[PDB]
RNA sequence: GCUCGCCGGAAGACCAAGGGUUCCUGUCCAACGUUAAUCGGGGCAGGGUGAGUCGACCCCUAAGGCGAGGCCGAAAGGCGUAGUCGAUGGGAAACAGGUUAAUAUUCCUGUACUUGGUGUUACUGCGAAGGGGGGACGGAGAAGGCUAUGUUGGCCGGGCGACGGUUGUCCCGGUUUAAGCGUGUAGGCUGGUUUUCCAGGCAAAUCCGGAAAAUCAAGGCUGAGGCGUGAUGACGAGGCACUACGGUGCUGAAGCAACAAAUGCCCUGCUUCCAGGAAAAGCCUCUAAGCAUCAGGUAACAUCAAAUCGUACCCCAAACCGACACAGGUGGUCAGGUAGAGAAUACCAAGGCGCUUGAGAGAACUCGGGUGAAGGAACUAGGCAAAAUGGUGCCGUAACUUCGGGAGAAGGCACGCUGAUAUGUAGGUGAAGCGACUUGCUCGUGGAGCUGAAAUCAGUCGAAGAUACCAGCUGGCUGCAACUGUUUAUUAAAAACACAGCACUGUGCAAACACGAAAGUGGACGUAUACGGUGUGACGCCUGCCCGGUGCCGGAAGGUUAAUU
RNA sequence: AGGACCGAACCGACUAAUGUUGAAAAAUUAGCGGAUGACUUGUGGCUGGGGGUGAAAGGCCAAUCAAACCGGGAGAUAGCU
């Protein structure tokens, strides 16, 4: 099991933009942004409990930093099964 | 057989081939194959110690019994083989309990024939035998130097050596150089001669040729410059002293052996 | 006309990378050297 | 937007390496961009890289590196055993459609596949750091069987012609379909199955190796392609709407056959050759210590897990390497038509471009071409440069020679189109049918169709028929080096170097010799038919004389002679 | 069969012109040579400065070579300018 506070840790924001909104109305996924180091698994679970809605699966990638001074992050698709989540 | 290349082009016209139709066709013996890589004449500090060396066609070694150790047990010749990694040739040897081993081929060995080592061995070519055993003025080849360390003298193609005397613990030996060596009789050694004499006979023909043996081109001291070999420089074809090695020892018969530690060994320095 | 620098991470890391330089004392004192002088990159190492 | 030019085995597409956000969109025009710029790889802002199956990581190894101890070496350190790393190599598995402004084998849709764990059930000998198989291998050449792919017919949808003609031996487009699963064939290879036994594979084994005996030899492995299914699906020429005029939605006909086919596959095959062609793991089998109504194994079935990371974009280039948006360099993959032997070349297709200064004039002179009367090397250091020759078939061909050459020697001649032979021939491919059978991915026979040279004869045209592009100048006498090769990157490609061969000399193995204070290592896992050094330089005919000197080799009687005492 | 032959890719570099403040710190254009080999190329590795490596040219060793580059001795020394 992953505990509590690391399912509290995984979650930075949702991530807002053409593509993110197009693939919540048409795959019923939502674009998050995810601590670094966050798993398909710890992904998974933090989303299932933290947002009580049931998800299919995860698909991550990281945004590689815009030279300016932009970090690294973790962009994460999430596909929900059948719950409306927000 | 030895045969002539037809000249149908230069590089072929000088050729001259040593076929040989006995010799096994298909692959080697899986069981008795190594890894040899090349080394291209360097050591482990990764200089030159051994120039004109590097290239060449890509070998496997053949693990040779030299030693000849299973005694008493005979053994049948199954086939003769090419092998890249002597001038001789190697023949594989079934022994009657199922095991498989190369020797070099005698002169007239062939697949078929009967061989046995021990003590008790006839006296038949391809039969290894301590050198008590051996009447003397046989003639012996693969012959060890220290008793069952492994034979070592009249290895390559065409050689042999001629047991001339026994005298209590050693014989003396007539070298393939011409030397006569003391060695203790307890030493093993195979009857006749190494086959493949005709080794010899073969012209390479080509520059190619030596080049797929792995031999790189030698250049002449004498067309360096004289910061390069003690054969100088000059204006021209200038020599003007007497030769060296490229550091500087006299070649052209200036003795080099030194070891005091088998000197007892050498009846008598070849000629 | 081919010019001298054909680059190739692997070979960069292998002949100046970190881990070179402390195989050796010659390369800990080259790594000393940089830090007392203060560069910035230490090594090739990025 | 319409034309016109250019590339087209690339100047198209796709990657790796490298780069690093250049990607896509909106704004902007200071600087940057060799000009202007409203544009941009520029500035600024926002977005974009989604994986159990692709790659990395990962299992395993090569060259090599490092290396517990160790052996060495003033120290620093060197080498190296067990080991541990290290790809450029070997180890499990996904394909077709659709999608975004920019990602797709990753998303979505359809259809799959792989490897473990965990249960449950059945049935059981399981179990190594060990053994044996396997992986697992060269070069050349020659088929055959194929496929990608093309071409033509048929089919289906449309057309009826800006100017004579054009309801047809007319015109134009489309005619696509995958992994997977089933099947097992053109090939290729090996006989098989029991029984007994053992001087082998550390020991030992039922595996493998050997030796017998019997009985069948007709048994098994492997392998493209085809075919069926996937797929009543998808796509599809087109319409038909709507519209931001960008484009979007909706519907959808035919979807076959013949021939010609790769450098791709069968094929790591086969044949030949000498130069004799990795390694280890996965894998498969055997057991050992052990475990023993257990554990494990094996099969079915269910369930779950397959993380992490790379994924944008450029990539023969304005994104890499060259200070530059530099005429240069840069590995792999794909490669259509018509001529053509061709990946040459000409012109084109898909696709991509027109090279980030232009507008005039129409001086000398410069550069890069074209053409020249009469001459024809008179030029010049020298035919430098230019011009010339050029293809295929066939005829013909000298001295000389090491018998292979020389030799495309030299020199000729026939080339187009049309018609007939023969409404298309020789040949290739091959349906129906017809029989057979050990009856289907069958064999024989038979030939529809399809493709299709080369010739001969006759006729015709232009000045000319290898009509373009493309594509040998040839002969004679000599020097030198045999030759193919190699070199002064960036003024010398040679007669120099190398070479096969030849000789001389060293060298008995802990070899000589080299690199190393050493340990070691190469030589060499080689053994005097072997290795090193040296001189010459294929081959033919040959290599005379001289040992004074100077080296080297052998002797040392005698003289002399060091430390030492 | 062949260090066979002709000829693309590929690898070279004999000749001529142009360029010489170049498009380029050695290229372009027209020809040229080899093109199954003593071949060519990718990726890694290995050899180090009196050293390597060299089919040998004092060639090559990062546009540097009768002894690389970098830092130190070092403000070497300079009857010379």
């Amino acid at each position: 099991m992953i505990r509590e506070e690391r399912l509290l840790k995984v979650l930075r924001a949702p991530h807002v933009s053409e593509k993110a909104s197009t693939a919540m109305e048409k795959s019923n996924t939502i674009v998050l942004k995810v601590a670094k180091d966050a798993t398909k698994a710890e992904i998974k679970a933090a989303v299932q409990k933290l947002f009580e809605v049931e998800v299919e699966v995860v698909n991550t990638l990281v945004v590689k930093g815009k030279v300016k001074r932009r970090s690294d992050w973790k962009k994460a698709y999430v596909t929900l099964k059948e719950g409306q989540n927000l | 057989a030895v045969v002539k290349c037809k000249p149908t082009s230069p590089g072929r016209r000088h050729v001259v081939k040593v076929v040989n139709p006995e010799l096994h066709k298909g692959k080697p013996f899986a069981p008795l194959l190594e890894k040899n890589s090349k080394s291209g004449g360097r050591n482990n500090n990764g200089r030159i110690t051994t120039r004109h060396i590097g290239g060449g066609h890509k070998q496997a070694y053949r693990i040779v019994d030299f030693k000849r150790n299973k005694d008493g047990i005979p053994a049948v010749v199954e086939r003769l083989e090419y092998d890249p990694n002597r001038s001789a040739n190697i023949a594989l040897v079934l022994y009657k309990d199922g095991e498989r081993r190369y020797i070099l081929a005698p002169k007239g060995l062939k697949a078929g024939d009967q061989i046995q080592s021990g003590v008790d061995a006839a006296i038949k070519p391809g039969n290894t035998l301590p050198m008590r055993n051996i009447p003397v003025g046989s003639t012996v080849h693969n012959v060890e130097m220290k008793p069952g360390k492994g034979g070592q003298l009249a290895r390559s193609a065409g050689t042999y050596v001629q047991i001339v005397a026994r005298d209590g613990a050693y014989v003396t030996l007539r070298l393939r150089s011409g030397e006569m060596r003391k060695v203790e009789a307890d030493c093993r050694a195979t009857l006749g001669e190494v086959g493949n004499a005709e080794h010899m006979l073969r012209v390479l023909g080509k520059a190619g040729a030596a080049r797929w043996r792995g031999v790189r081109p030698t250049v002449r001291g004498t067309a360096m410059n004289p910061v390069d070999h003690p054969h100088g420089g000059g204006e021209g074809r200038n020599f003007g002293k007497h030769p060296v090695t490229p550091w500087g020892v006299q070649t052209k018969g200036k003795k080099t052996r030194s070891n005091k530690r088998t000197d007892k060994f050498i009846v008598r320095r070849r000629s | 006309m081919k010019r001298t620098f054909q680059p190739s991470v692997l070979k960069r890391n292998r002949s100046h990378g970190f881990r070179a330089r402390m195989a050796t004392k010659n390369g800990r004192q080259v790594l000393a050297r940089r830090r007392a002088k203060g560069r910035a990159r230490l090594t090739v190492s990025k």
